[PDB]
């Protein structure tokens, strides 16, 4: 379940076998630069020994750093946690700014256990089940054939209150798990003899199974650092999984879960995969969460943390003073920065073809022209939220490619910033300012 | 194989009998002058003597008081509590910050106790109620059999862990715990198929007794006393559900955990291990949290907290015309040693390079090492550690094992330093 | 809807497998008699006899499904896997086979 | 109360005589004449208990003893009576209002002694009879030191010794009235006369704890979770009136107590407010004020005030001044000070510690005393030397030396404005 | 007993035209202020008037409180006095309007009377019976219960609901137990178990109660005073109930909860209609608001709008300060830190300060209430203290002299006691000239 | 409410979407008066944006040349 979203276009970094970025693959343009420190940073993020390091993303805004973070996360993967927040969601009333900081990074931590089971799958040739009227003992015994084999069980209580509540019909192809002890209908086998009801609800059959009736098989279970420090914390913390509101867990639980962890890996009965946590505008974090990020890194279980940031030198908050990023420089010396440029006017036109081959909207070779002219003079987001507006007068029009008129079309009816500035600046008289004086009337 | 993080390198602080601190020894380089106080912080720690000593490990960034503070906790051992904080951590939401950092200086102080734990377990072979009654219940072992009987709290817990009999349970006496192990392994034919585990039958007799030893804090204790935390009756989960949130726990509880434990040190059950509270970014703790300390310090159970600071004549947060030292109002400097940490010169970062790469599994050109030591001296130390990790990352894309100087330059060239980021926006 | 929402209940249920197999710690200290006086169901409380009785039939009759959360939190029993783990050897043996 | 040594360990009393004259040094304290005589006027008023919500401010410059000497007017007034020391950053919390928690703060320093006689039976035990219904018949024997005679049971005191299950030859305590049944061991003890003894036991509570004990359905636990809540004013009237009535009938005894804000300079206006009306009500505890500051802003108020105080409150109160010590003083409490811990200081050592705390800090020589003799101990000698003074003197540094080097490499160091120079080089 | 900062003031001190005497009642001067009180006094004791209120203005150590506390003496333990100050309208539960909206309604009290019969006395027989038929019907049929109580005066045997057997039952109830049936309600209470029968065991566990006096049916006519704060307590937070929920519910801590309009309006329902029957009285009292001053501007709003209701008691006000900005407010800057618009709904009672022979008296006065014999000459240097630095530093300052006496064995506070004591303890100006 | 339960929420929706029982509409969300808003509803506006799920939002500000809050 998906949308096209605005980094929808980029499936990863687009790089070669040496680190070196593709001029354009996978989605991401030009920049190559920043993709390369972005490869680099993935390998280690991959290699998985290097821990708490801390890397800033800077430069002026659209310039892509967010599109390269999202480039990142797609570069590592399923299996690998990728924590996307933004500074906006620390300050929270119910946690502590540290505790919600805290909860963020061992999101942050994912542990897999594997485990083999034995699994049982077969076609139903018979199934039999003897319960006493006003009595709670009940007999029972399952025919199970597989293409090779066929065998006959005779059914505990268990498993003949599990069958009973699966209602297994013979015509049933189904797997049984002598663990769990969960029954699971895989397809029909043939039809229900044709009763007067339920006629034709299972034409799609399946093919019997194969192969040895009893098989092993395996199953990884992956978690996150955080649901373990949740289902330890209390006896309810399993509930304040989905429904939150954990509240202020204690530390010593923190520190007896990390021996733990440590222990588990050592033995080898886990396996832990650190990934990245992604922290947008982090400007708006507050001296008390940067002072809490330094110590933060230094921890041997911290993932590696990605910042995004472009405010240049602004006051800090919590501060009477401008810092160089809007970060103190106590996090600034512990932390790589990785910059990023403008784009230059190819960079933009290629954008543009590849943001409408991805909304599947054909532009015409002057209209691409057109917008990428719009785009350089104004922003390359102006010109991206445009193709989708052309695109729809042209389906307004009843033409099925979208020509120059229609991004005209759009340019007049929708204004950039700039242009809202000088109409707001021409007309200042019918909008509020910031002593509250308007003129409502207009004689 | 094993992952690597700021302070992984250090070991301890590396010094003699005698005291004195040899110039590279524990992972530690220079700064001899600081190792040999916090040596004599651990022998008056160690003594477990003296209650509430502060320090303030003082100097710039990227010195060494974090490194010190976990070179102290790995000396010590993991036998003593020692408690790293930033006081960030000390602005919760849910208690006021007076209630978190007393809990935090409790928590600080360790104890060690001696218990016996009583152990029963059976597989089971009749059932029968007193009449909520009184159950009895009968047990064997391989060395025999025996019949208990069991409160009605018990008989709740085996009625609701679905215990039938034929299964083997496991009974702790001191907290009233009944767990069902598995099903017996003499009937593992009983079905061809059903959900049951089956479990061996348990050896020996059916009544067992151990002595153990457990390490608690005060902590611990108060919350033991003051919330229920455990059970399966569905009065436990009432009672624990019920006030979910901390509270601020009175003087007159402490007072009481105090006596008890006073009582448990003179019956000899248990002794007692007073450990070290660390606080980074003290700058961050408000004028209140201060003047809250000045009275912990005088208080006659405190552990040994030391303080990290690397602001100079800044103002006291919370307040507006205080100008301090280090942030920390004159009450509490007055409560403080002072250990003073120095910067590093360049021989000493090009020894520290060095380790770091020998630490991480790096192999670097004596002259590539140079040059790194070189341009961590122009801007900064801890800007030569973290390139560590992306020069061997550019050197295996290079498919060769040993750092060269270009891997180096690239580095450079591809991230940058904050006074470099600086320069570019202006 | 019956799929499309799953209450906490069936939540806790569905789930087992991972509740069996992350919860390992277990409480520092307790005290077993704050169970009881933390509702005043003690012998020696102001609430009346009847009325306690009643409270205490109540609770044996109700049913809770979080039932495997607190004696997976009251005793850190180990499992099977342990002697796979409990001996480096076995484990070297393990892989070999 | 087993404890470690703090800093206020050796104050055993306030060291007056008959004539409320104080000597040179005793009972821990030293010199402070005025200020001991004045304490101890206030501690006589306050065993008096004929006045009422007086308010004693001690003043002058910070380590002077204004905690010292409020531990020694505590330690004075000995047991039996309610002493409250809170610090002003308690009084701020997020569940209880501040004028809620500082009106908990005087009710808890007025203590209630209400007498309730019980009719226990104390007695070594003898076989006992419990027979079925012929509703139950049972009898018990009790042996003392002279007497061995049979009682016979009632319905629920043979339900209460069987849910007891008392075995036969140790010793078992029972109350007729409330009908509790207190185990103890096997007779080293023995019963010493009379089987049933009329003992009356005292209870000592304060007003603030019958509050509490009244406030709700099991209130009880929040003595000690200290999650009580705003308390109905109502309940309060309740509990004053009812308190009046039994001191009417000479039941119930009144202890009137001292309570002490050892940082007064933290509460805010809101609360001077509140505290000029509360010492004028009567049971009204007499409040004791400490503050160090000479003249600054009022929290909560943009103007500056006398004492940190609303000249309101200062007209309600009196102010007790100290003087600095002097050279004499510093070396006879330095002496006292390495007595209690266990320190064998030399003369020219003493005389040393003398001059540096007399230059910098009491606190920094006597924080310096342990530290030295760590310091000796790495060196295996008993007595401690110059040399290890002058050793712990360089090693651990003082504020001024600390400002100092802090001043001269303000660069190095983290400014106001946020900037700082962590560049080695240039 | 002790010895508070108003226990010399044992009342107005008002004659019966409305004068008051000089010196009466423990007041010395404020002859005006005296008077005004008076009226005020009786405009109280009227109980027809809603919202009027005063203000006690004057500068610190005058005699706000003073006047204050000798209002609620004068008016006597049968009119509601809540006393507060400013600052604790400031609470974290719920909001500063509810707390003064609380506050503002317990001074409002109610008289209620209810006569209540009840039935006590020793049980000596209980013979259930079932119903003449058994189709009469259902199950067990019970019918009937005869009771029979003993008392002082004699034994009567009564008949029971098959209810009030059922409550015999669970309040476990046997021969020879003093119960207490409440024929209001049906409530039965087991007192516990008769002194006759004390020494029936010679060890048991068992409440011996004497035997009722007076008749076993005795008929009482009970009268309380509640407050309309105390019926809305009991509507938000009723006792009632048996559930497991409701012992939950009671182990919870009472937090306070914004009492809703409507619930209030409910109660003066029912109120107005039972002061119809004639059954109850309604007593409005008098709220008592010391430092107005520190007060913020949405409590002073709140208050303009509280003396709108149809009832409310007659709020009286202290400030001992002008021409001071109103908390949570910038630049309006206003008479005695009270907004305009709630000082044109205020009377300001002036009070003055003292002379020498004012402070004289009162310190003659203070000194006989302390139990503390002071001699002429150190009684006139002590008035010149007290002029010359305040009155309550000499007021404060007459214990420490009677301790500096009592070491000395001296009957009377002589003129060194109080150098000495002047010695040991400063004041503020003294403090603040030591300080420089 | 955690991105756990978010996302297993979105997970079944996809699941019996792809069954093919269930259809997505997007919506529209009308903030009006979108000065109110602070600097940090702001910058979570600024990542909601970017959510692979979102809908479209109709802003309306009467204001001209004023401070953003916050
Ligand atoms: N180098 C690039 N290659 C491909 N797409 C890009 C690149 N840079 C930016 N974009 C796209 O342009 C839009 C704006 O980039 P964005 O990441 O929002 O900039 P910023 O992170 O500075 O806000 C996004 O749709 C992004 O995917
Ligand atoms: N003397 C030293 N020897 C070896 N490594 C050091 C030394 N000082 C600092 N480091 C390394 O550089 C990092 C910075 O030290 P740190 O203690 O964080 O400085 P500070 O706490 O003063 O800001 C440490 O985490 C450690 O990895
Ligand atoms: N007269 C005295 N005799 C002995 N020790 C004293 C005396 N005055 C102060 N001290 C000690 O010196 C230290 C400072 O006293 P303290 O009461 O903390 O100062 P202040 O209250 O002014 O901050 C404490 O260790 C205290 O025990
Ligand atoms: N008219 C009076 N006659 C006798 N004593 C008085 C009189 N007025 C005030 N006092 C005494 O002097 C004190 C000052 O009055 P008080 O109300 O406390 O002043 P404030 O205005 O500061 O509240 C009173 O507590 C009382 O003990
Ligand atoms: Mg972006
Ligand atoms: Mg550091
Ligand atoms: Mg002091
Ligand atoms: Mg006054």
């Amino acid at each position: 379940l998906s949308l096209i979203a605005a980094h929808s276009h980029i499936t990863g970094l687009g790089l070669d076998e040496n680190l070196q970025p593709r001029p354009t693959s996978e989605g991401m343009v030009g920049q190559l630069q920043a993709r390369r420190a972005a490869g680099v940073i993935l390998k280690m993020v991959q290699n998985g020994t290097i821990a708490g390091r801390a890397v800033l993303v800077a430069g002026p805004p659209s310039t892509g750093k967010t599109a390269l973070a999202m480039g990142v996360s797609q570069s590592l993967g399923k299996d690998v946690p990728f924590t996307a927040i933004a500074g906006s969601e620390i300050f929270s009333l119910e946690l502590s700014k540290t505790e919600a900081l805290t909860q963020a990074f061992r999101k942050s931590i994912g542990i897999k256990i594997k485990e083999e089971t034995e699994l049982i799958e077969g076609e139903v040739v018979e199934i039999q089940i003897d319960r006493s009227i006003t009595g709670g003992h009940k007999q029972g015994k399952l025919t199970i054939k597989t293409t090779d084999m066929e065998t006959i069980y005779e059914l505990g209580n268990k498993m003949i209150d599990g069958l009973t509540k699966e209602k297994v019909l013979a015509g049933d192809v189904i797997s049984i798990d002598k663990a769990s002890g969960k029954i699971t209908k895989l397809g029909r086998s043939f039809a229900r003899s044709r009763d007067y009801d339920a006629m034709g609800a299972d034409t799609r059959f399946v093919q019997c199974p194969e192969g040895e009736l009893q098989k092993r098989k395996t199953v990884v279970h992956t978690v996150s650092l955080h649901e373990i420090d949740v289902i330890n914390s209390r006896t309810q913390g399993f509930l304040a999984l989905f429904t939150g509101d954990t509240g202020e867990i204690r530390s010593e639980v923190r520190d007896q879960i990390n021996t733990k962890v440590a222990e588990w890996k050592e033995e080898g009965k886990a396996e832990i995969v650190p990934g990245v946590l992604f922290i947008d505008e982090v400007h708006m974090l507050d001296i008390e969460c940067f002072s809490f990020i330094n110590r933060a890194l230094e921890d041997e279980f911290a993932p590696i943390v990605m910042m995004a940031t472009n405010r240049g030198v602004s006051k800090t908050r919590g501060t009477n003073y401008k810092s160089p990023h809007g970060l103190p420089l106590d996090l600034l010396d512990r932390s790589i920065i990785i910059t990023t440029k403008s784009y230059n006017e190819q960079e933009i036109k290629t954008i543009l073809s590849i943001r409408a081959q991805e909304e599947e909207v054909e532009l015409s070779s002057d209209a691409l022209d057109l917008l990428t002219k719009t785009g350089v003079e104004t922003s390359l987001r102006y010109s991206s939220n445009l193709i989708s507006v052309a695109q729809q007068i042209a389906m307004k029009r009843k033409n099925n490619t979208v020509e120059v008129e229609d991004v005209k079309r759009a340019y007049l009816l929708f204004l950039d910033s700039a242009r809202s500035v000088k109409y707001v600046q021409e007309n200042e008289s019918q909008y509020i300012d910031d002593q509250g004086n308007v003129q409502i009337s207009i004689a | 194989v094993t992952r690597t993080a700021a302070h992984t390198h250090i070991k301890g602080l590396g010094l003699d009998e005698s005291g004195v601190a040899k110039r590279v020894e524990g992972g530690f380089v220079g700064q001899i002058e600081a190792r040999e106080a916090c040596g004599v912080i651990v022998d008056l720690i160690k003594a477990k003597k003296m209650s509430g000593r502060a320090i303030l490990l003082a100097g710039g960034p990227s010195t060494g008081k974090t490194a010190l503070a976990l070179a102290i906790s790995q000396e010590l051992g993991p036998k003593v509590p020692f408690c790293p904080l930033v006081g960030s951590e000390l602005y919760s939401v849910e208690v006021k910050k007076t209630e978190t950092l007393m809990e935090n200086f409790r928590r600080a102080i360790g104890l060690r106790i001696k218990e016996t734990k009583e152990v029963y377990e059976g597989e089971v072979t009749e059932l029968t109620p007193e009449d909520i009654s009184h159950v009895i219940v009968g047990l064997k072992s391989a060395k025999g059999t025996k019949t208990l009987r069991l409160d009605p709290t018990i008989y709740e817990s085996i009625q609701r862990e679905k215990v039938s009999i034929g299964d083997v349970i496991y009974i702790e006496a001191n907290t009233g715990a009944v767990k069902r192990v598995g099903r017996s392994d003499a009937y593992a034919t009983e079905f061809d198929l059903e959900t049951e585990e089956y479990v061996p039958l348990p050896k020996g007799e059916v009544h067992k007794k151990k002595e153990i030893v457990q390490d608690v804090t005060l902590h611990d204790l108060d919350v033991a006393n003051a919330r229920p935390q455990g059970g399966q009756d569905v009065i436990s989960m009432m009672g624990q559900l019920l006030k979910p949130k901390k509270t601020e726990i009175t003087e007159k509880l402490r007072q009481e955990v105090n006596k008890v434990v006073a009582k448990y040190i003179d019956q000899g059950v248990a002794e007692l291990i007073p450990g070290v509270l660390f606080i980074d970014e003290v700058n961050m703790l408000d004028i209140e949290i201060f003047t809250y300390l000045n009275k912990a310090l005088e208080s006659n159970i405190a552990p040994v907290v030391v303080l990290a600071s690397n602001r100079g004549m800044t103002t006291v947060r919370g307040t507006e015309d205080v100008i301090s030292p280090h942030g920390v109002p004159p009450d509490l400097i007055d409560r403080l040693l002072i250990v003073r940490t120095l910067p590093y010169d360049k021989d000493e970062i090009r020894t520290i390079i060095e380790r770091r790469a020998t630490v991480e599994r790096l192999q670097v050109e004596s002259s590539a090492l140079d040059l790194l030591a070189t341009m961590g001296t122009e801007t900064s130390l801890r800007y030569a550690l973290q390139l560590l990790a992306p020069c061997g990352i550019l050197a295996q894309t290079s498919n060769r094992k040993e750092i060269v100087v270009n891997d180096v330059n690239e580095a450079k060239l591809l991230f940058l330093d904050a006074k470099r980021s600086t320069k570019i926006l202006e | 809807d019956n799929e499309l929402i799953k209450p906490l209940q069936t939540r806790v249920l569905d789930n087992r497998k991972i509740i069996d197999t992350f919860a390992v710690l277990t409480p520092s200290a307790v005290s077993l008699d704050m169970r009881k006086l933390a509702l005043g169901l003690n012998d020696d409380s102001s609430v009346g006899e009847n009325t306690r009785l009643k409270v205490m039939q109540n609770c044996f009759e109700v049913s809770n499904p979080l039932h495997q959360l607190q004696t997976k939190l009251t005793i850190a029993f180990p499992d099977k896997s342990l002697l796979q783990y409990d001996c480096g050897k076995l484990q070297k043996l393990a892989i070999l086979l």
